[PDB]
RNA sequence: UGUAA
């Protein structure tokens, strides 16, 4: 259900992430909350992502670190 | 080079009118209505006016006080479709417009800033962070040129104060990031400090 | 109301040229020259230019570095009697001008701020304090519109950084109060991000 | 020779003070240094003036009896 | 700057 997607560049958008998830087959996206530097609004390079399936969780943990986002492979973690 | 005439605070008479209350009663309800309206009309569009006077040859910004610690510029949220300048003039009259039959025209010409709110949260910035594609609020600031003499009507709940620039400068804990960053933005203008009589 | 065209950082080539050392070596040496010049010529008039590019759909501000700690904008002192805008183009070409021979015309158009210095000390403010009638230095900031492509030449004692606005915003300990306060002033422009 | 002048308003300028002394009959002022807030640049309300001994006793005697911006100055030795 | 309004 809940996953940390990390190793993101600070210019990786919510569109960028949504487009990469959907390309993996996971449609069950429930929420995307970016963790950001409060003082200046910059992204800290990781987000919390809610999915609806254990199949979606599995695909995201296996196939997402494989592809590249703006020159950087993400690191997926449980929670 | 933009040349603005400033006049002393006493050139302006401050009357009173019936109280005006905010659509929101708490901070939590304020973000609640924002969430609801974002799914209806999308991003909120806000405008505010910077009325400038002077005392002792130093620029003063007119703020509306609510209590002891909360200050704001006169303005508010625009109705969908409404032009930014016309909407401000409307919003101005509602807050500070004189009550009698003589017209008070607003000279609103110069834009001094843009502020974006990336989430249904307090933080605002003079830019959109590179990871944000759908801001939740877009604020806009205009300099309002006051004429030599003018009459205003302040709602009973509010109070009107002339804040000197040095009071605002580097004082975010006092006035917030926007209001406290006004002196820097306002420095491009060439002010003439006109005297009384 | 104001349209400014920004282009990718990669549209610009940065080269090198021979060092251009500051007129004074120390902090004490620069405040003495200010004291000496003030008695003869009066208030110092400084103009500086803000060159804006973009990367990752965010405006970046080109700054020059001397240490690992000190950053500044391209600019400097006006010669007495010299026009503000005319003098900035002189200083701009002095600092970032190409050695190519090819014409590089600077487009300076919009004033973005004014900074005054009451005493012969570091503190600068964006207004003249009520009790001051003759400030010691008046620094004027202008926005400089760049061509789609350009070649600059950086003196070797300098290095050129493209600092994004968030690294600047609210960061006076990192950039000083003038450079750190640029985002706010800059926000009134409608920036086009040409790809 | 040094003299502290207080009870000044934050909009009392160097000019305003210079004339006030030149009205008392003291044309030998050295330098005026205002005490100011570092954060915003605002005058704290007092300054230090460099001065002759005749010009010093005069100013400590005669200055507080001439108001500036609706306020009487306060004088003190260094 | 947030209901102490």
């Amino acid at each position: 259900i809940a996953l940390y997607i990390g190793n993101l560049t600070w210019w990786t958008t919510d569109e960028d992430l949504t487009e990469a998830v959907h390309s993996l087959g996971v449609n069950d996206i429930l929420e995307i909350k970016f963790f950001e530097n409060r003082a200046n609004g910059q992204s800290k390079g990781f987000a919390l992502v809610g999915v609806g399936s254990e199949a979606s969780s599995k695909k995201l943990m296996d196939l997402l670190p494989k592809r590249e986002l703006h020159g950087q492979n993400p690191v997926v973690t449980p929670s | 080079e933009r040349t603005i005439n400033l006049y002393p605070l006493t050139n302006y008479t401050f009357g009173t009118k019936e109280p005006l209350y905010e659509k929101d009663s708490s901070v939590a309800a304020r973000f609640q209505r924002m969430r609801e309206e974002f799914d209806k009309i999308g991003m909120r569009r806000t405008v505010e006016g910077v009325l400038i006077v002077h005392e002792h040859r130093l620029p003063h910004v007119l703020l509306l006080q609510l209590g002891t610690t909360f200050f704001k510029l006169p303005g508010g949220e625009l109705n969908p479709g409404e032009d930014e300048v016309e909407g401000l003039k409307r919003l101005m009259t509602e807050i500070l417009g004189r009550q009698d039959g003589v017209l008070q025209d607003w000279v609103i010409d110069d834009c001094i800033g843009n502020w974006w709110r990336p989430n249904f949260e307090p933080p605002q910035y003079p830019y959109i962070p590179a990871h944000i594609t759908k801001p939740k609020e877009h604020k806009k600031l205009f300099l309002v040129q006051l004429q030599e003499k003018a009459l205003f009507a302040v709602p009973k709940n509010y109070k009107l104060v002339a804040a000197p620039l040095f009071e605002l400068y580097d004082n975010a804990p006092g006035y917030g990031p926007i209001i406290s960053s006004l002196p820097q933005l306002l420095s491009r203008f060439n002010f003439i400090y006109n005297l009384e009589h």
